[PDB]
């Protein structure tokens, strides 16, 4: 009974060159900041948050996508784009036009991720309005939890080689990170090491955890001694390394240790969810020659 | 020549155009009513099963 | 596929106001979005082939 | 013969999605008259009849599942199933065009290799649907190695209950149900409920009382536990049933598998492999409404529960420990 359609108007007409690129992706998934049918251009991409003049971000995009409404292109007419609204648990169709091309299968779980690769792969610049629309990086969930991980390791050792040359080998680093194995297939990703500023915020966070966690878990074990101690915590004393358990906690005072334990957990829940929960959707049918996947959206 | 002989087995398949014969009024048939059941309704397509 | 420019004479109608003022400078620097210059023998009506 | 085609004129046009509510403004306030299903409080009389409330029964909500069409070898999917089993889709590599691998919970009992007394009833039943267990492990040669690093739970996507199985000699066609209540094929106007064996399912809300709130929701969870038996890796799949919310059940599951965790991590005081640290995972298989009694059945015996009004809403696998 309900009507859903999202029709965006423009101020100026499109060029003849920019029309052929959106005709190439006439099926896609765009995030879109508003739920109403009539709307201006400045929301339907990722140019509302991520831009060239601003510093590139990962986390503020991932905060934004789970807060945002998704939509699917239907027909590109100058100058009025016609998106279709995505509902909770609604069945619809996706064509997979994304650079670089990852192969989809049916019975896989699509996870919308932000784009962290090159500009010409991700965005299509609209010269008529001077505004950049950005297509997100639709990648299956097991790749998206693995294409993130090796590039986040490659970002760390790129920070070590720039500080000291002798610790990291480039041949050892490239061959083990830029080649990603999934579903029996291999994908050599574009490195873009020509100058990965997207992943600097995560590489700051996981390291600040990695020092405070072994200092943190020593104090949290010794403070919980009871006769009602949970009996699985006696087992995990064999898991912690022996060098961890030799910390003199007389060195850090109480007005320092309250500041650490609050910094300890506040990074954890802000980092746990941004790996976990975004707009993530299922696929139950797929055909490679038509490049069309029947999907349904699970909002979480 | 080694010390042993050997026998060999192939297969081979032949297209054939048969003559089925069926005598009169042997099988009684019962024809029901066709129903229709929807499935896989999208915002793009409505598919049917008959 | 947007609207394009074509040289086929459909009819042409009589316009009362003068359009000839500021044409030499306008089409050079691009006042018009779609404009076509015609000179010499190309000022004739085109072929009616189809 | 057009009387048989006139039946398709009725039943197709009567069974369509409801149209978008679009009325031109020149007609007037006629669009208020086209809003019937939002009206929810119907008038009752001194003696109401169906002739009074046929209009109240006409408005029904728009409910429809999405089916999955699977084409399976007839050696994995046993030719006789109780038509409401739960399914999983193992996926390793796209080798051919359309040949798919499906795992019933009695089929994944045989690939596991867990001992007899820990699931004493289905070991007899899953030993007669299948061979010694190597009739299926020839498809996955990596079952010794998928259990070590712990990549097996990342290769199962839970699908939902069966609806129909058209069985041939070499190939079985299997139609499952996602998103909700699957419509039954052979019995018309019926609804396929989800059947679990009584052995795998571990109920979670049970009290003397010695008071917990009622609600609308109770969610069936799947679990899949990496362990080692006889110095050989093996998995264990159990089910859970509780409407307590996800913050409690992860603490409720760890109290169930306490002894299993204790026997394993004795072994890694001596050797620590980082691949061995991952222990288990938990999926959400979809909601059951409140106060539905799981009806016990028996098949050959095999005691099998059944959940009416089951709707399937699959989730990911989150690694608990």
């Amino acid at each position: 009974a309900l009507d859903k359609s999202i029709v965006v108007n423009l101020t100026s007409r499109l060029f003849a060159d920019e029309l052929a690129a959106l005709q190439s992706k006439i099926g896609s998934v765009l995030p879109l900041g508003d739920c109403h049918r009539l709307q201006n251009i400045q929301a339907l991409g990722l140019g509302c948050v991520c831009s060239r003049e601003t510093s590139p971000d990962y986390i503020q995009i991932m905060q934004y996508l789970s807060k945002c409404t998704l939509a699917v292109l239907e027909e590109v007419r100058p100058d009025s784009l016609r998106l279709t609204r995505m509902d909770p648990s609604d069945n619809l169709q996706i064509k997979n036009v994304y650079a670089p091309f990852f192969q989809w299968d049916s019975n896989t779980q699509l996870a919308v991720l932000p784009p962290l690769f090159s500009r010409k792969d991700s965005t299509i610049v609209l010269e008529s309005n001077g505004f950049d629309i950005v297509f997100p990086m639709v990648v299956p969930q097991q790749l998206g939890h693995a294409i993130l991980q090796q590039l986040l390791v490659y970002h760390i050792y790129s920070k070590i080689s720039a500080g000291a040359p002798g610790d990291v080998n480039m041949a050892e680093l490239d061959l083990y990170t830029t080649n990603v194995s999934f579903m029996g297939r291999t994908y050599r990703l574009d490195v873009d090491n020509t100058d990965l500023r997207v992943l600097d915020d995560l590489s700051m966070y996981l390291c600040i955890l990695s020092a405070l966690v072994p200092r943190g878990c020593l104090r949290l074990l010794t403070a919980l001694v009871r006769h009602d101690r949970h009996p699985l915590t006696e087992v995990f004393e064999g898991v912690v390394p022996d060098e961890v358990t030799r910390i003199d906690l007389d060195q850090l005072s109480v007005p320092d240790d309250i500041t650490r334990m609050r910094v300890m957990f506040s990074y954890l829940q802000s980092l746990s969810s941004i790996f976990n929960l975004g707009p993530r959707l299922h696929v139950y049918a797929y055909s490679a020659e038509t490049l069309a996947a029947s999907c349904w959206y699970s909002p979480r | 020549h080694p010390g042993f002989a050997m026998t060999v087995v192939r297969t081979d398949e032949v297209l054939a155009e048969h003559i089925l014969y069926c005598s009169r009024a042997s099988t009684s048939m019962f024809v029901g009513l066709p129903s229709v059941v929807r499935r896989e309704v999208r915002s793009d397509a409505v598919t049917f099963e008959i | 596929m947007e609207a394009t420019l074509e040289q086929r004479p459909f009819p042409y109608l009589a316009t009362e106001a003068n359009l000839l003022t500021q044409i030499k400078e306008s089409a050079a620097d691009g006042l018009f979005k779609s404009f076509q210059l015609l000179l010499g023998k190309d000022a004739r009506e085109g072929s009616v082939r189809f | 013969q057009a009387e048989n085609a006139a039946r398709l004129g009725r039943q197709v046009l009567g069974l369509l999605p409801p149209p978008t509510h679009r009325v031109s403004l020149t007609r007037g306030p006629e669009f208020a008259r086209g809003v019937r299903d939002l009206l929810s409080k119907y008038a009752a009389s001194t003696r109401p009849t169906v002739g009074s409330l046929h209009e109240a029964l006409r408005q029904a909500p728009f409910r429809q599942p999405t089916y999955g069409d699977f084409l399976v070898y007839s050696q994995t999917f046993s030719p006789q199933e109780p038509l409401g089993t739960f399914l999983f889709s193992f996926k390793q590599e796209d080798n051919g065009s359309s040949m798919d691998m499906l795992l019933t919970p009695t089929s994944l009992f045989m690939l596991s290799g867990m001992e007899a007394a820990k699931a004493p009833q289905t070991h007899k039943v899953a030993g007669v649907w299948y061979g010694s267990g190597s009739g299926l492990a020839d498809f996955i040669p990596n079952l010794s190695e998928l259990m070590d690093t712990g990549e097996f739970h990342t290769l199962l996507t839970p699908v939902g209950p069966m609806v129909q199985s058209v069985h041939s000699t070499f190939v079985t066609k299997v139609t499952s149900a996602m998103k909700g209540v699957g419509l039954a094929r052979d019995e018309p106007r019926a609804h396929v409920g989800l059947t679990l064996p009584c052995d795998m399912l571990v109920d979670l809300d049970e009290s003397c009382p010695m008071r917990e709130p009622a609600g609308l929701n109770v969610t069936i969870y799947a679990s899949l536990v990496y362990l080692r038996v006889n110095q050989r890796p093996s998995m264990a799949l159990t089910f859970f049933q509780s409407g307590k919310g996800f913050a409690e059940v992860v603490a409720m599951i760890k109290d169930h598998f306490t002894d299993v965790i204790r026997t394993k991590y004795i072994q890694l005081r001596h050797e620590l492999y980082i691949n061995r640290l991952v222990f288990g995972a938990v999926c959400t298989l979809g909601t059951v409404p409140f106060d539905s009694h799981p009806v016990h059945q028996s098949l050959n015996s095999l005691p099998v529960l059944v959940f009416a009004n089951f709707e399937a809403a699959c989730g990911p696998w989150t690694v608990f420990l």
